[PDB]
RNA sequence: GUAGUCUGCCAUACGCAGGAAGACCCGCUGAACUGAAGCAUCUCAUUAAGCGGAGGAAAAGAAACUAACUAGGAUUCCCUU
RNA sequence: UAAGUCAGAUGGAAUGCUGCGCGAUUCAGAGUAAAAGCCUCGUAUGACCAACCGCAAGCUUACGAUGGACCGGGGAGAGUC
RNA sequence: UAUUACAGAUCCUAAUUGAAGUAGCGAUUAUCCAGGCUUGUAUCCUGGGGGCUGAUGAGGAGUAGGGUUUCUGGACAACUUAAACAGAUCCAGAGUUAGUCGAUCCUAAUCUCAAUAAUGGGAGAAAGGGAGUACAGUUGAUAUUCUGUAACUGACAACAGUUCGCGGCAACGCAUACUAUUUUUCUCCGCCAAUCUUAUACCGUUGGUAGGGAUCUCUUUCCUACAUGACAGUACUAAUACCC
RNA sequence: CCAUGAAGCGAAAAAUAGUUUACUGGUCACUCGUACCGAUAACCGCAUCAGGUCUUCUAGGUAAGUAGCCUAUGGCCAUUG
RNA sequence: AUCAUGACAGGUUAAUCUUUGAAUGCAAAUUGCGCUAAACUCGAUCGAGAAGCAUGGGUGUGACAGUACUACA
C-alpha cells in the first residue's frame, strides 16, 4: 500500500470486518461457553502472509 | 400481503411480471428505510417480500420451461437447457439394444439354438 | 459466418436480474453524508461492484427523476462501492432525501 | 554479518497468492509449490500422502458431488 | 480454356477427448538402506518412489496344450504337489 | 402390534426395598429426576392396501432352422516364426 | 485372557519448589513550579520557567513492505521493566471522491506458444518511454481527486461564416486536404571538467510603514511582514548559436 | 575510451504517384489505486530489539566546508521515583 | 398457521446457479484487451445488455491451392 491491487484489497477488506469479538447470542443460542473467533488477529504481532 | 405458488400458475405471463416489478419495488423501498427507521417487524416485512418475489421469479420460469419443452419435444437434437441431467458415464455407454444386437450368422442359428426350457420325470 | 442447427441455450432468462433496482442498493447514513446533502447538494448510495458511473446515471434517473451532474466512485476498506451523486442546482438534496427516509 | 543485521533487507515477496490453489505461486518461476498451477494436472505425490488428503475430495464443499453418494444409498438399502 | 480424379490446406454443422479419484487392476521405468557377520556376483527385488492408462471389478481366455496312461482337454482362483 | 404410571414406607425424584397381580411369536436395546418384562419409543410377528405390472433381442410350422452320413472342392495371418 | 505391577533410561508429558523479595528495572536532552480533570498524576491536558533536537534533525513527505496502525467517542482485566484518568492497547462506530497524479498503452534484459502456404502473436517496468491542471477554500479523518474560479487534451457529431495561393534578392514569412509507398527527423540517450545566466533560498548596501518584544543606564534599536499560480499575449531593449 | 554509452509504440515532415476544395468557430470522457507509518514503537530481526533496509525538500553564525560547535522555524522532556 | 387456501431446521427432484478452476474469445501479481447473420430484451432507423466465439481429432458440407495424373479442345 499504497498502489495495492483490487484482489489484494479484497482479501484485506475481508481481513478486517472477519477480526471482531464473537457475538453474545451464540453463548445464549447453544449454550456452549469459550469459543473464540479463530480469524481474531492483532496486526503487529501475527502477520497475514497474504 | 404474501401469496401461495398454487394460485400464481392461474394467472397471465404479463399479469405476473407488472405483479414482479410492483412487488420488488416495495423490496427497494423497505431497503432505504432500515437504515433510518430499523427495528422489528419490518426485518420480517423484508424477509416475506425477498421469498415473495422469489414465488413470482419461480413460477414464471416452470411456466416458460413446460411450454418451451413442448415446442422442442418430439424432435431431432434438442437445446442443452432441456435434455435430461444424466451422468457422464450413461450418455456415452450405448443403448443396450446396439451392444445386444445379433448378427446374420447368430440369429439364424438363434432360430434352432435358442435357451429352450425342459426338465425331467419324477 | 457461422449459423447452428438450433439455439444451445433456448432458455431466455425471466427479467433484467442486472437491475436499476440492485444496481441502487440504497442510501448511506453516515454524519459525512449528513453534512454532504445540505452543504454542496450531493447524496450518497451503496452501489454494485461492478456498476459504472454510466450506469449509476441513467439508474439514478430512472428511479428519482433527476439527472446528475457529476458521480465520483469510491472503493471503502468493506469492499462495497460508495457513490457521490452531485445533484443539479433546481433541485434540493433534502427534499429528495426525506422522501426515501 | 549473516544473522540480525542481514535480515533486514527483506522486504521482497519470493511466492504470491495463486489463482487454482489460492494459498506459495512463484513470480520469478510463475508455479504453484503446492498445485502446480498452471500444469493441467493438480500436483500431488505418494511420498506426501498425508499432505495431499488435506487437499483432495472431501476437505471441501462436495456440492454436486454428495448428493451423487447420497443417490446410491436409497438404491442400495 | 473445362471435367473428372489425386494430394494438401482453410472455414463451418453435429456429437466426442481432456480434469478429479487411484486401495485393488494393466503397461513401462527403477533404487538403496539391509543380509552375506568385510565386499564386488548374489540378496533385499523383477520391491519403494517416478512416468503412462482402465473398470466396478480389471487382466486372462477356446490349444502350433498336457502327457506317455486303463489317458486328460479354454481362462481364473483356493488346497496339495 | 402384548401386560401395573399397582399398594406401603424412605426420598428433591422410585425403575430399588417388602407384598400381591398380569404379558410373552415381544426379558435385543435405549429414554424416563435412581437399578424398569408390564411409564414411552421400540423389539417380535404375521396381517393389511396402495404403487406398479415394461425395456430391448428372438418367436410363430415349413424345402424354416440345425445336425449325421456320402459325393465333389477352396484356403487358413511375413520384416513374421 | 492380557497394551498386567517402576525410583532411575542427560527417559516422555503435565504441574511445582529452593535459589529469592535476591540478581536486576538498561539505552535515549533534564527537569521544576502553580492550576485544570479526578477516589487517585512528576506521568493526562493548560500556563510559566530551565533544557534538548540544532536542516543526512525523533521536522515535512514518498517507493518496497505492513494493512486499518488513520479519525472521533467511551474504557483500564491485561500489555506499554514503577504509576496511569494516557496510549500504535481494549470496545463501538466512522473514513480513502480524479478525462489531466499513477495503473491501463509501448517495448528492454528475459520468458513462452505458433507457423514453415510461414517472416509472427502474447507476456515482461506503479523509478525507462508516455497527450493533458493550476491556484484559493473546506473536514473530526479525503484532496493536484470535493466546492469556487481559471485553463488544457482527446474522441464523436452536425452547423454557421470565410476560402478556392500569395509575399521576401535570400535566410524565411503567411489561411489550407486525403490514401499509399519509400526516406528522414523528433521521442533519443555515457562519464568528467570549465565559463555565462533565469528561478528559488540566503547575505547585502539605500530608505519606509504596519504591529509586537526590550529599557536602572545605553540602543532614531530588535523581531515578524513587504507576496502573485498553471495558462495566454507582443513590445523594443541584448545576448549567444546557425544561416542569408 | 583496445569503454563510443537502449528499444518500441506513437507523432510530424518530405519526395514520388493518384484522388482532391479547405479552414476557423456543441456533447462526452469508462475501468482500478488514493486513509496512515516509511523505522524515531507502525517494515525485516519471536518483542514497542542501541541491529539492518531505497529516496526526496534542506535556514543563520563560526570555517575551505553537506566537518565539529551554537541558535530561530518545526518537533520534543522518548527516560520509575 | 390449525378438521387445512397445510406450520417448518423435515426428505427428494427441478429451477435459479456470483468470481474462479480441465477453464475453453486473447491474457493475467491487470477486475486489462477484443469479436458477432438473425432472434432475444430493455432502449426513442441506431446504441446497449443478454447469449455466443478455445485447442485436438471424427463424419458430412463448402471453398481455395498445384507446370500431380488424364481426356476433349
Amino acid at each position: 500500500a499504497a498502489h495495492k491491487t483490487l484482489r489484494t484489497k479484497r482479501i484485506l477488506c475481508k481481513a478486517m470486518k472477519v477480526n471482531r469479538p464473537m457475538p453474545q447470542f451464540i453463548r445464549q443460542m447453544t449454550g456452549v461457553r469459550h469459543i473464540r473467533n479463530p480469524l481474531t488477529r492483532h496486526w503487529r504481532r501475527r502477520k497475514m502472509n497474504i | 400481503g404474501h401469496l401461495k405458488g398454487k394460485e400464481l400458475i392461474k394467472k397471465t405471463r404479463q399479469e405476473l411480471l407488472d405483479e414482479l416489478a410492483g412487488l420488488e419495488k416495495k423490496l427497494f423501498e423497505l431497503k432505504g428505510q432500515k437504515a433510518a427507521s430499523a427495528a422489528a417487524t419490518k426485518l420480517t416485512e423484508i424477509k416475506n417480500t425477498r421469498r415473495d418475489v422469489a414465488r413470482v421469479k419461480s413460477i414464471l420460469m416452470v411456466s416458460q420451461r413446460k411450454a418451451l419443452q413442448e415446442k422442442y419435444a418430439k424432435a431431432k437434437l434438442v437445446p442443452i437447457d432441456l435434455r435430461k441431467h444424466q451422468e457422464k458415464s450413461l450418455r456415452n455407454k450405448l443403448a443396450p439394444k446396439y451392444a445386444n444386437k445379433l448378427t446374420a450368422q447368430e440369429s439364424r442359428r438363434h432360430k434352432c439354438l435358442f435357451e429352450r426350457k425342459f426338465a425331467l420325470k419324477a | 459466418p457461422r449459423r447452428p442447427a438450433f439455439e444451445h441455450k433456448a432458455v431466455k432468462p425471466v427479467s433484467l436480474k442486472h437491475n436499476d433496482y440492485k444496481i441502487i442498493r440504497g442510501p448511506v447514513t453516515s454524519d459525512k453524508s449528513t453534512v454532504k446533502i445540505e452543504n454542496e447538494n450531493t447524496m450518497t448510495f451503496w452501489v454494485d461492484i461492478k456498476a459504472t458511473k454510466t450506469e449509476i446515471a441513467a439508474a439514478f434517473n430512472r428511479l428519482y427523476k433527476v439527472k446528475p451532474v457529476k458521480v465520483c466512485t469510491v472503493i471503502t476498506s468493506k469492499f462495497v462501492k460508495k457513490a457521490y451523486i452531485r445533484l443539479p442546482a433546481n433541485v434540493e438534496a433534502m427534499n429528495i432525501a426525506t422522501e426515501i427516509g | 554479518g549473516a544473522g540480525t543485521p542481514s535480515f533486514g533487507p527483506r522486504h521482497n515477496k519470493t511466492h504470491t497468492i495463486c489463482r487454482r490453489c489460492g494459498n506459495c505461486f512463484h513470480i520469478q518461476k510463475s508455479k504453484c509449490a503446492k498445485c502446480g498451477y498452471p500444469d493441467a494436472t493438480m500436483r500431488h505425490y505418494d511420498w506426501e500422502k498425508k499432505a495431499h488428503r488435506k487437499r483432495a475430495q472431501g476437505s471441501g464443499e462436495m456440492r454436486h458431488l454428495k448428493v451423487t453418494f447420497a443417490k446410491l444409498q436409497r438404491a442400495y438399502a
